[PDB]
C-alpha cells in the first residue's frame, strides 16, 4: 500500500504500543459478538452463546493472538502486502474456506478496538491511515483466492 | 424499501412467464454466482461445482422454489420465508453481502431469458423485489 | 432485523451518557469519514472541509440532533425520521452505501471517548441501532 | 486487468455486435430508472418523471451515447485502464463529484443490457470477462479520487 510518510510513522507509533496477545483477543471476540454469523469457521472453539462468554474463551483468545501476530508482520511489509500474504491467502482459500468479506468485517472491528483502546490519540488522521492498511490487508488475503 | 402495488403486478407478471423454467434459471444464476463472483464458491465446498451437476441443478430448484413461494405471498414475505431467514441466519449463517450478488446474477438470468417482458419498468421491480427477499432472509441474523 | 429490549436499553444507555457531547461527536464522526472514506466529500463540494470547518461543525449538529431523535423514538423511528428520509430520497439522494460508512465513523467515535460504556454487548447493539437508523433514511429511494 | 486470452477474445467479440449508442442510451435510462437516486446530477435534463419520459429524453440517450462510447474506446486498452482513465477519473472527482458507487451500478445495469440484447449468447463465462471488465473500468475510473 502507498502511505504518505506522515500516515507510515502514524501507523508504527501506534503500533509500538499495542499489546498484540491482548488486542487480538479483543478484536476476534468482537468480531464474533458483533457479526455472529462469523462464529461459523469457529465451531469447535467453545461456548460462543454471550458475550462474556466470548470474550472470556481462551480458544478466542488464543486465536486472536495468532491472527494479529501475523498482521503485525504485514505492518513490516506495508510495500508489499501481496507478496506477503500469499500463503494465507491460498490456505483461507482453500483449506478453510473463510469469505474475505470476513477480512473487512475484522478490519472494522479491529478499527473499533484501536479507538476504544488509545481515546484521544486515534485522531481521524491516524484512523485514516490504519483504513488504508487494514483495507490492504483484506485485499492481500483475498487476492488468491479462486 | 418496499414494493409498491405496481412492483407487485410487474414481479408476478415477469414471474408467471418463468412459470416452469423456474428450477433451471435457478440452476443458472447460481453456476453464473459461481463463475462471476469465486468468493461465493465458499459457502459450497461440499458441493460439486460442476456444470449441470445435479447438486447445483438441485439447489437452484430450491432456490426458485423458494421465490415462487415469496411471489405468491409477496404481501407478506416474513411469514412466507420464516423457516429460510432461521436457517440462514442459524445454520448457513451466509454474509449479507452474497445477498446481492446472487440477486444480480438472477436479474441477469431473467434478462436473458425474458427478452419481451425486461422492461425498465420490470427490472426495477425485479430488482427491488430481490433486494426485500435479501432483507427478509438476512432479518434475524442478530 | 429488529432491536431487542435489552439493545433498545443499551442505545438509550450509551446515548444517555453522550449527553451534550452529541454535536461534537457529530462532527468529528464526520471529519473521521471525510478523511478514511474521501469518496463522501463528493456529497459536500460547497462545504469547506477543513479541520475545524464551522460548516461541518453545524451538520455534526444537525446530524446528531437527529440521531437524539431517533433515540428518543426508537419504537417508531420510521414516523419520526420521516422528514429526512423525504429529504435523502428525494433532494440529497446520498448513494445508500455512504451509510454504512458514516455508521462506522460514529461507533469509532463513540468507542474513543466511552470507554466504561463501550462493551461488547453495548457496540452491538449501536451498531444494529445505526444499521436500523440507515435503513429508515433509506425507505423511500425507490 | 488481467484476462486470459479467451477472456478477451470474447469480450470483443460479442463487443462488435453493440450498436454502442442504442446500449448507451439504454443502459444510462436503466441508470436512472432502477436506481433513481443517480438523477441528481442530471437536472438539467428535463423530464425524468416515469420510466417512459426518461428512455425517450433526448439528453439522455445523448449523454449515454458519450459514456458508452468512452467505455468502448477503453475496450482497447483492456491492459492499461487505470491510464486511459486517469484524467476522466480526475474530472469526475474533482469537478463533477460523482461518488464512484455510480460507476459500480452503471456496471451492473451494462451486463444487465448486454444479457437483455444478447440473450443465449450472454454466457455464464461471457458474462464473468464482462464483470471483470465493468469492475476494471470502475476502479480505473475512481482511482484519482482524493
Ligand atoms: C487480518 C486477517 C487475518 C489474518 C492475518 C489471519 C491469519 C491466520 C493464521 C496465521 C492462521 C493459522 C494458520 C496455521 O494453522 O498455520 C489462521 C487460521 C485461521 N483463520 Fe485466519 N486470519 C485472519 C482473519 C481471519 C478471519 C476474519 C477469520 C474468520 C472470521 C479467520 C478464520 C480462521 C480460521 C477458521 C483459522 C483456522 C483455526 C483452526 O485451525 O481452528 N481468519 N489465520
Ligand atoms: C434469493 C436469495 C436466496 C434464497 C431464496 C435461498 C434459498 C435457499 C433454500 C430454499 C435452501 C435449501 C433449504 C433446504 O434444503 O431445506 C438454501 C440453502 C442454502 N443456501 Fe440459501 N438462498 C439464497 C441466498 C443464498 C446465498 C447468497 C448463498 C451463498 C452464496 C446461499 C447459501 C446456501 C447454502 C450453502 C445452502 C445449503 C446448501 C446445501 O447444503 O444443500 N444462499 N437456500
Ligand atoms: C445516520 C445517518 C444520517 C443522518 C441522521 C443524517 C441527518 C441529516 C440531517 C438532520 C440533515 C439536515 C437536514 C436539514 O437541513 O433539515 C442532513 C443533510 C445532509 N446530509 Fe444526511 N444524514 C445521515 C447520513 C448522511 C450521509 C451518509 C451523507 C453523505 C455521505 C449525508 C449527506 C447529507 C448532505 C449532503 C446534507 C445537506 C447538507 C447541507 O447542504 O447543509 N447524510 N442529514
Ligand atoms: C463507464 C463509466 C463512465 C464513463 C466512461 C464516463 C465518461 C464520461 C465522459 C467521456 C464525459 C464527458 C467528459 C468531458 O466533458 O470531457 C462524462 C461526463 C459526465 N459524466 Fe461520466 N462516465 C461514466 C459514468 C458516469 C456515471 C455513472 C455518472 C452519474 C450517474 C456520470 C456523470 C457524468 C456527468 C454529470 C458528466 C457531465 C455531463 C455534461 O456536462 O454534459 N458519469 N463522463
Amino acid at each position: 500500500v502507498h502511505l504518505t510518510p506522515e500516515e507510515k510513522s502514524a501507523v508504527t507509533a501506534l503500533w509500538g504500543k499495542v499489546n498484540v496477545d491482548e488486542v487480538g483477543g479483543e478484536a476476534l471476540g468482537r468480531l464474533l459478538v458483533v457479526y455472529p454469523w462469523t462464529q461459523r469457521f469457529f465451531e469447535s472453539f467453545g461456548d460462543l452463546s454471550t458475550p462474556d462468554a466470548v470474550m472470556g474463551n481462551p480458544k478466542v483468545k488464543a486465536h486472536g493472538k495468532k491472527v494479529l501476530g501475523a498482521f503485525s508482520d504485514g505492518l513490516a511489509h506495508l510495500d508489499n502486502l501481496k507478496g506477503t500474504f500469499a500463503t494465507l491467502s491460498e490456505l483461507h482459500c482453500d483449506k478453510l474456506h473463510v469469505d474475505p468479506e470476513n477480512f473487512r468485517l475484522l478490519g472494522n472491528v479491529l478499527v473499533c478496538v484501536l479507538a476504544h483502546h488509545f481515546g484521544k490519540e486515534f485522531t481521524p488522521p491516524v484512523q485514516a491511515a490504519y483504513q488504508k492498511v487494514v483495507a490492504g490487508v483484506a485485499n492481500a488475503l483475498a487476492h488468491k483466492y479462486h | 424499501m418496499e414494493l409498491s402495488p405496481a412492483d407487485k403486478t410487474n414481479v408476478k407478471a415477469a414471474w408467471g412467464k418463468v412459470g416452469a423454467h423456474a428450477g433451471e434459471y435457478g440452476a443458472e444464476a447460481l453456476e453464473r454466482m459461481f463463475l462471476s463472483f469465486p468468493t461465493t464458491k465458499t459457502y459450497f465446498p461440499h458441493f460439486d461445482l460442476s456444470h449441470g451437476s445435479a447438486q447445483v441443478k438441485g439447489h437452484g430448484k430450491k432456490v426458485a422454489d423458494a421465490l415462487t413461494n415469496a411471489v405468491a405471498h409477496v404481501d407478506d414475505m416474513p411469514n412466507a420465508l420464516s423457516a429460510l431467514s432461521d436457517l440462514h441466519a442459524h445454520k448457513l449463517r451466509v454474509d449479507p453481502v452474497n445477498f446481492k450478488l446472487l440477486s444480480h446474477c438472477l436479474l441477469v438470468t431473467l434478462a436473458a431469458h425474458l427478452p419481451a417482458e425486461f422492461t425498465p419498468a420490470v427490472h426495477a421491480s425485479l430488482d427491488k423485489f430481490l433486494a426485500s427477499v435479501s432483507t427478509v432472509l438476512t432479518s434475524k441474523y442478530r
